[PDB]
């Protein structure tokens, strides 16, 4: 009741009640001394926020601290060698959860395309987005997948619906 | 001697 409370002040620096885009970057690590990805901050945040207020405040942080925390719960497994960084061998055995197995070297395309970092490997703050982008993508494959085989057939219109049902 | 992934509580 408190625990929850006293990580929101320590967070909330201008004291305003609300945590901003840039105090919850700050007060977030990546664990690499980069600083924490602003792309995933605010997906987090615009997450959270219900009054557009570009930040959260206590009710809406609880949403935020458990939606992270479940994060670092994942994160955490799936780093097995400890060293903060997910590498291919342990990506793969983290995407696990989308339900279709994808190839060994798709996991080359993922990484290349969200390691910020360039180390050929994935932090945290670029695997939750990355998961983000990911379940963005698959809501719109499954609305297709009646068949539930991992396949789907669609036409010329779907397919452009799908690129700009993106957003 | 980063922060681990997540919250960063005073005292690394
Ligand atoms: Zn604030
Ligand atoms: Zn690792
Ligand atoms: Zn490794
Ligand atoms: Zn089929
Ligand atoms: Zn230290």
């Amino acid at each position: 009741q408190s625990f929850l409370w006293n990580v929101f002040q320590r967070v909330d620096k201008d004291r305003s009640g609300v945590i901003s885009d840039t105090e919850l970057q700050q007060a977030l690590s990546n664990g690499t001394w980069t600083p924490f990805n602003p792309v995933t901050v605010r997906s987090i945040i615009s997450m959270f926020d219900r009054e557009n207020k570009a930040g959260v405040n206590f009710s809406e942080f609880t949403g935020v601290w458990k939606y992270i925390t479940d994060w670092q719960n994942v994160f955490r497994t799936y780093d097995r060698d400890n060293s903060g960084m997910i590498d291919k061998n342990e990506l793969k055995q983290a995407l696990s959860g989308f339900g279709y197995r994808l190839s060994d070297q798709f996991h080359d395309i993922l990484i290349r395309k969200f390691d910020r970092q360039g180390r050929g490997q994935i932090a945290f703050d670029d695997f939750i987005q990355g998961c983000i982008v990911l379940q963005r993508l698959t809501d719109i494959f499954r609305r297709y997948d009646t068949d539930q085989d991992g396949w789907i057939q669609v036409s010329y219109e779907q397919y452009l619906s799908m690129v700009f049902s993106i957003v | 001697n980063p922060p681990p992934p997540g919250f960063i509580m005073h005292g690394n």
